[PDB]
């Protein structure tokens, strides 16, 4: 992970891979979901859609290239991929299609097919996707009435409610110069994509700022959502967590790996050194579990998704985890932190030195639109290497001991005890 | 499990004390039964300790 | 005794030992399957458990995966500590215990969950059904474990015996020092092991056309297509997979997935139709093949299917590549044909 | 106390010809003492079986010895209840009473006892 | 509207109402299967509880068999109560309930049931099998009902509609004297059923020939053959079937069963060799073909098939009679086959 | 009391012109003052299902109006809960006060009835 | 199910006294349990009666 970013107007960001194969350009906005409204909700997720729409990927492909567009809570990438050499195409679609395409992909025939595509997608999602689904009514009922509350993907009101016009003006106030920043990831060099930038001109929406709002703020809640017709209980449970750039953004992660993802069906992964693996495994409380430390700019959430089918056993797999968390306060052991080290090392070397490009990409862009440059994996290293015991419990007595709690579950969760109960976990007795 | 739901003692504690699954609405009528337990209790109680210095 | 690597100056490293081990050369259906799920168990010196609680510490996991032509068992870890995850590869094909007790209480449940997971996807089914009907022994073998065969303990040790040798096997590293890595395999035990015969066949296999099987199954339904290909006609039916899933074929809606895959003897294209409701499922493999009978392709795929098939990085084996510069149309004639699901209201291959 | 650490005591005795011959004419007496072979019980069947050791074992154990172990205790608790003993002929013999479960809970112990150290490893930095 | 009816000095009789609505007739997988498992359930005017309680204090009881063919509904009953068992019969036809909580509580439960028997079974999974490989929809159609093609309540009912008319079935009786029978039928709601069509099929059926489809399977393996017959050519067949089924060839000892299922407007036959280990399925298989193919009869077992088809007496109007005195000699000339089991150790169409 | 017998009695009643004047009047006044439309339950809704009967109907319910029911009831107890009654406009409309159960009950009592009378059926030879 | 198992009370006396699975090789030893409880039964009647005359 090597960063080279420079200027002139337009924010150009690049990272070179000499054993890449390929290349990625594209660009990356500083605006997601969470910017927003609920009534418009699902307008990203949409133009994501139309960048990928049937008649402009044959276009690229004709030309040897690919399309990539994500959508997030707090960013939204654009990216096109092609061979090393075949770079200099690639920004002119790019060009093509978001300086010169304001009504070619905005036709009546492609929207509404669009339209009705992005629309059965999200309704199958809402209608089979659980543990997703769960995922993402926890950041709603958390964040609720805040912007990191909408879903990613928008909700199937206001998603057939939106007309071109809704695009327009989502694209009129973040599809601007001073919200983006061009990427180039794979083995092309930094001073040579910016010559190709050069070489064009205009400023065509530009000078405008993007808008502003209120802050996230999370609420301890719940939202249930019983449907006794699945075969299991999906939940996911969660304190505030922290955002990027927070002191502790690694010492929460460093938290998370402690307890880990656990699959109850593959040998390794039962045999993992995690204590709470010992309370769980004897009457199997679940099938699988994840512990996670979701950040985004103006908040984060810490906590853990589970799956199972004991739905009869569901307030000891909450016990038990609950009672797993309160050791971080008080009784972490030297030894877990320092297995949680080589861990943390092991996942954002994976996540950060994966051989694809276009995973590089929205990395690079949505970090530098926040810090203004990715960060190096080399100091990553030396921040999770200096992590104490102390510093774990400190950060566990202030975002975990006796906090409230954010929940949702859906299926067989008649088991899932109220919300006391359950908050009432997150500390222990004492004299 | 749990202590409480695994013991021999502590899981009858846990069944008609704890855990027990009470219907979301019942009334303060439903307290009379606590209530009567207590009187047993303080009528057993005091009754002992005044056996103690009667003829 | 192949040993390749390809350094770069990361924090994560990336070692494979590929074994022709896959389901191709099992001996009886889904010993393949055992074999894979043993790795990592017991070995005469170190416990799963030891290997896991060990590997955490240090920075990595295992884990190993089954192919219609290998059996990979491959590690991630922190670069500077190779030479561990290098000898710990080197155990598993060496001394692996093969212990009764684990063949009941690990493997054969995760066998089970492999097969239960996979018996779901109806195009899993259909893809055993085109691999089975196009060749029928070889290639043809299933590739998972379902007790219709018998297997036991010996045979997994056979098997074992048979697959792990010094002329089968592939060692890969992906970034990493290849000067070092050549030096650990030699100290390890990986060249301990005894010299046996690269089971992989020079020459093409035998193959069948124009055959059907019919699977009912309570789910979506599917129709299936394969068409065995030589090993100089690949190039031309690896651009025809990626134009029938581009934006550059109308019928790619048509289509939920199409691929060629790819074997030093030759491959198989594989064309899978999809759907909740089987009229759906009738009406579209019936226009696939009936547009596809029109020999066209033009080749406006070409550069497309170069960067497609360039997002092979992590792969250090890749087969021929300069054939793509040529081959401008297809055709289509005999094929092999599967149904599977509502089969009493699906196409026949008759009909097609 | 651990099969491990008597497996460790009577081997050393068993390894010592001194200690091999004053002690185990001692123990040969104590087993046909004991009786159980007169009740057709070999000494593996005596060991109490309720504690995690000994269900690992016994889960791990061939069927066709669990079966037969599953008689010898089933016509021990019959004798037993009668007040007798079994015929002569029906005895356990000292060859037959071979320590059949022993390898079982010694590979159960083992793994155990690592899982111990294992869950309490300490890191010297 | 055929009644027909043989008489005796018995004490018990046999009433029977044949309709032609069996598997080959089912608009929808299985519908003939829970129609068939339907009938005896509650009429409008009576219920299922008091029908058999009443029945049993007559001295009777009820039974309705699902055939490929047919559907019919039987009783066996005291002679003097004709009139009883007549109308309860008929009242089946006219007017059964169809309530929904019965089919969710009897009648899916009773189909779940012989479906779950059936599927132990591998022989009928071949004959269902060999049915459909010939017949691609005709009696082609699976007999029993297995879920795969959803069947509402409306689809059973339509299926009633469509198949319990006057002109679509026979009326017959066994101990029971044909002059009141008439009465009793005529005088029923039998008469008053609407008179539709009738389905039964006078030209011979479309057949299929060189076919073969392959099931995995835990359990015994089967590899079984099936033969499309003429309206003229099943004599041949009837004899073939016996003889291969009996003492005077030495190759009956190498296969399960062997039949030949009759119908007005041609037949199946059908061989099947069912054995624990695939290996000995075989060498039947193999040996029984080769055999068959150097074709041999000359007809020593003509007065055996004669007797044996005589002991058959419930079919009060079964095929053609007479035709064993004609042809003797035989050779196996095209066939289906099936292989059920141990797939990938049985024998392809393709090397018999 | 079953619901047969409530019926027989009920129809009777609905179907006497000088009967119906007569009590149906008191009888929806009645159900006003009884209030559990304005918890918003529907009468069926309050049924005791603890007894075979109301089981087997409450089995044989449609699945929709099953959930709807479960819906009701739900909202019912919180709503008492709080001491609090529903806003008008989610109070239940006589219109919507429908006997939905009532004819499975029915068919469920019949049935009952029939299987008790053929259990003791008495014979005349 | 039959009474004794089904009904609240019965099924505490059918678990405890009737169908208790009892190890069909223990011997006289086993009965000194029963014989306790015999001995509280005597205590305790015995006593409540001459209470009654007691000072
Ligand atoms: C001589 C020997 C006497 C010995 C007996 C002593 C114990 C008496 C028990 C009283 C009882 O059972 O009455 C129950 C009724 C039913 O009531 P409900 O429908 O369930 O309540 C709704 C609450 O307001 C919810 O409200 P809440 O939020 O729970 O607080 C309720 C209230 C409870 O007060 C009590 O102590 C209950 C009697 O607290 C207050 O606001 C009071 C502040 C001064 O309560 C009443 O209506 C009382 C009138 C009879
Ligand atoms: C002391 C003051 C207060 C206590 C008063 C109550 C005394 C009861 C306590 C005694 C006790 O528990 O003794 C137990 C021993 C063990 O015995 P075991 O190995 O299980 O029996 C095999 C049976 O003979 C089988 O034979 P059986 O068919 O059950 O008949 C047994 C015998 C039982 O006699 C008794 O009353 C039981 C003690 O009846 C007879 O034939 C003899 C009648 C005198 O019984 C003995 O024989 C004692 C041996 C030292
Ligand atoms: C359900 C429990 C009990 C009830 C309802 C009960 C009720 C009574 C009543 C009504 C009286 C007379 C009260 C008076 O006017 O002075 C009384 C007296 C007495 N009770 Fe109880 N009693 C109970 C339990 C006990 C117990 C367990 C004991 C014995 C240990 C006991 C010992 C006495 C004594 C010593 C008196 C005489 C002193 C006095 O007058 O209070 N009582 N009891
Ligand atoms: C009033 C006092 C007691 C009563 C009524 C009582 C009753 C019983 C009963 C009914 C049994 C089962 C049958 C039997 O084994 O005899 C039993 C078992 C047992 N009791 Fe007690 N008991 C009493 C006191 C004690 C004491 C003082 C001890 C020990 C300090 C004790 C230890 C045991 C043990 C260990 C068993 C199990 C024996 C076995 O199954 O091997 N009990 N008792
Ligand atoms: C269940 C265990 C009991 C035991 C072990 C027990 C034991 C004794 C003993 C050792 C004595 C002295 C006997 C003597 O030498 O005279 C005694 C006396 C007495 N006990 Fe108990 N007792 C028990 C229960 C009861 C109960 C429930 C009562 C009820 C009030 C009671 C009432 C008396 C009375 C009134 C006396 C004095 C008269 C006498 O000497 O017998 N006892 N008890
Ligand atoms: C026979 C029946 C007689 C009495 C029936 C009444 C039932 C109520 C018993 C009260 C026990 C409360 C324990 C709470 C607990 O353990 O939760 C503990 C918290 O306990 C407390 O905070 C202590 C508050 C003071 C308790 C008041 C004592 C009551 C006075 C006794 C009078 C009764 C005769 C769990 O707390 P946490 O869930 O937030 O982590
Ligand atoms: C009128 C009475 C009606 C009878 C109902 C009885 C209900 C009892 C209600 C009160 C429960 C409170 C005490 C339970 C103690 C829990 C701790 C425990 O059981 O630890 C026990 C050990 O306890 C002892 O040694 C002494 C118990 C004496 C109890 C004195 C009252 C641990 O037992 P454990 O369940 O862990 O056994 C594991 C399997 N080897
Ligand atoms: C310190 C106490 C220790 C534990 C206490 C429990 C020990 C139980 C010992 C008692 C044995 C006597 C049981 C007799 C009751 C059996 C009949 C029965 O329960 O019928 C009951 C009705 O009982 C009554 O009305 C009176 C209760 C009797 C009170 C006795 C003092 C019928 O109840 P049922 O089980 O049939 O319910 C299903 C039918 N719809
Ligand atoms: C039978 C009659 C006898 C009555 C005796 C009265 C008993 C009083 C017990 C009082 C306090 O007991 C005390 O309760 C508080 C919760 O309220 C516990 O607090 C625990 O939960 C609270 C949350 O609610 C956390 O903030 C706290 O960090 C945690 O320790 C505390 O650790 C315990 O020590």
């Amino acid at each position: 992970a090597e960063v080279t970013q420079l200027s002139n107007g337009i924010v150009v960001a690049t990272e070179h891979n000499p054993s890449a194969h390929t290349a990625s350009v594209g660009v990356v906005f500083g605006s997601g979901a969470a910017n927003e409204n609920p009534y418009n909700n699902g307008v990203s997720n949409l133009w994501k859609n139309i960048f990928l729409s049937k008649e402009n990927s044959a276009v690229a492909a004709k030309e040897g290239l690919a399309l990539s567009s994500n959508i997030s809570r707090d960013f939204q990438s654009y990216i096109v991929s092609s061979l090393p050499g075949s770079t200099d195409k690639s920004l002119d679609f790019l060009n093509q299609s978001f300086i010169q395409q304001k009504a070619n992909l905005l036709s009546s025939s492609n929207f509404e097919a669009t339209k009705k595509s992005v629309l059965k997608q999200v309704q199958d999602f809402e209608d089979n996707d659980h543990p997703n689904r769960v995922l993402e009514h926890l950041h709603s009922t958390a964040f609720q009435n805040t912007p990191l509350s909408l879903p990613t993907r928008g909700t199937l009101e206001s998603l057939e409610n939106l007309v071109v016009a809704d695009l327009e003006s989502f694209a009129n106030n973040h599809f601007l110069n001073s919200n983006a920043v061009v990427v180039g990831t794979g083995n092309i060099k930094h001073e040579d994509l910016v010559n190709s930038i050069e070489s064009k001109n205009l400023s065509l929406q530009t000078g405008t700022k993007p808008v502003l709002k209120k802050k996230a703020a999370f609420l301890g809640s719940e939202v249930r959502l019983r449907d006794d017709t699945l075969p299991k209980a999906w939940i996911s449970l969660a304190v505030e967590g922290e955002p990027v750039n927070s002191p502790n953004y690694f010492v929460a992660k460093l938290a998370a790996q402690i307890f880990g993802s656990y699959n109850a069906f593959e040998p390794a992964s039962r045999l993992q050194g995690i204590k709470l693996l010992d309370n769980i495994q004897e009457y199997q409380l679940c099938d699988n579990f994840n512990h996670f430390s979701l950040s985004y700019k103006d908040s984060g959430l810490w906590g853990f998704s589970t799956a199972t089918r004991n739905v009869t056993m569901i307030d000891d797999l909450i016990h038990f985890t609950l009672k797993q968390w309160n050791r971080l306060t008080i009784s972490v052991t030297d030894t877990e932190v320092e297995r949680a080290k080589s861990l943390l090392k092991l996942q954002l070397g994976q996540l950060y030195e994966s051989g694809n490009p276009v995973n590089d990409a929205n990395l690079l862009g949505a970090e530098v639109l926040i810090k203004g440059s990715k960060l190096s994996l080399g100091e990553a290293f030396k921040k999770i290497d200096a992590i104490t015991v102390k510093d774990v419990k400190a950060w566990a007595g202030k975002r975990l001991w006796d906090q409230d709690i954010a929940i949702a579950g859906t299926g067989q969760i008649e088991g899932l005890l109220d919300y006391m109960r359950i908050r009432s976990d997150m500390s222990m007795m004492r004299w | 499990m749990a202590f409480r739901k695994s013991n021999v003692y502590l899981s009858l504690v846990n069944s008609y004390i704890i855990d027990s699954p009470q219907p979301s609405s019942i009334n303060y009528w439903w307290n009379m039964g606590s209530l009567l337990g207590l009187c047993l209790v303080i009528q057993i109680v005091t009754g002992i300790f005044m056996a103690m210095h009667y003829s | 005794l192949t040993v390749s690597a390809r350094d770069a100056p990361t924090k994560i490293s990336t070692l494979a030992v590929k074994v022709h081990g896959g389901s191709r050369y099992a001996t009886k259906d889904g010993v393949a399957h055992l074999l894979n799920r043993f790795n990592f168990q017991n070995t005469n010196t170190r416990s799963a458990l030891k290997l896991v609680r060990e590997s955490e510490l240090l920075g990595g996991t295992f884990k190993s995966t089954l192919d219609r032509e290998y059996i990979t068992l491959k590690a991630t870890f922190l670069k500077d500590d190779l030479p561990y995850y290098v000898n710990a590869l080197a155990d598993v094909l060496y001394k692996t215990a093969f212990k009764p007790h684990e063949l009941t209480e690990s493997v054969l449940p995760a066998a089970r969950y492999d097969y239960a997971v996979a018996e779901q996807c109806p195009v899993k089914s259909a893809e055993d059904q085109l691999y089975a009907i196009t060749f029928r022994k070889g290639l043809g073998n299933p590739l998972l474990y379902d007790g219709v065969e018998r297997v036991s303990l010996q045979d997994i040790k056979d098997f074992a015996d048979k697959v792990y040798t010094k002329e089968n096997l592939e060692v890969s590293g992906e970034n990493v020092v290849e000067a070092d890595l050549k030096r650990f395999v030699d100290e390890s035990l990986l060249s301990t092991l005894p010299a046996g015969k690269s089971l992989v066949s020079k020459s093409e296999p035998k193959f069948f056309l124009g055959e059907e099987n019919r699977v009912r199954f309570i789910g979506d339904s599917v129709a299936a297509i394969g068409i065995p290909v030589n090993k100089a006609s690949l190039a031309q039916y690896e651009v025809l997979a990626n134009y029938l899933t581009s934006a550059l074929s109308e019928l790619s809606g048509l289509i939920s997935s199409a691929k060629l895959d790819k074997f030093t003897d030759g491959g198989l294209f594989t064309l899978f139709v999809r759907d909740q409701d089987s009229a759906v499922v009738s009406s579209n493999i019936k226009k696939i093949v009936a547009d596809l009978k029109k020999g066209k392709d033009l080749s406006p795929a070409i550069n497309y299917t170069k960067l497609k098939n360039a997002v092979q990085n992590e792969s250090v084996s890749s087969p021929i590549e300069l054939n793509f510069d040529a081959v401008k149309d297809f055709k289509l004639g005999k094929f092999n044909y599967v149904a599977v699901g509502d089969v009493s209201n699906l196409p026949y291959l008759d009909e097609l | 106390q651990s099969f491990t650490s008597i497996a460790r005591i009577g081997d050393y005795i068993l390894k010592s010809p001194v200690l091999s011959k004053l002690c185990v004419p001692v123990a040969n007496q104590f087993i046909n003492l004991a009786g159980y072979k007169k009740l057709g019980l070999k000494f593996d069947d005596l060991i109490a079986e309720e504690n995690p050791i000994m269900q690992t074992a016994l889960r791990r154990l061939p069927e066709d010895e669990s079966y037969a172990r599953a008689y010898r205790i089933i016509r021990a608790h019959q004798t037993e209840l009668t007040h007798h003993l079994l015929p002569r002929n029906e005895w356990i013999k000292a060859q037959e009473d071979v320590p059949y479960l022993l390898p079982y809970i010694l590979e159960a112990e083992a793994a155990a006892k690592e899982k111990d150290e294992l869950d309490n490893i300490e890191v010297s930095k």
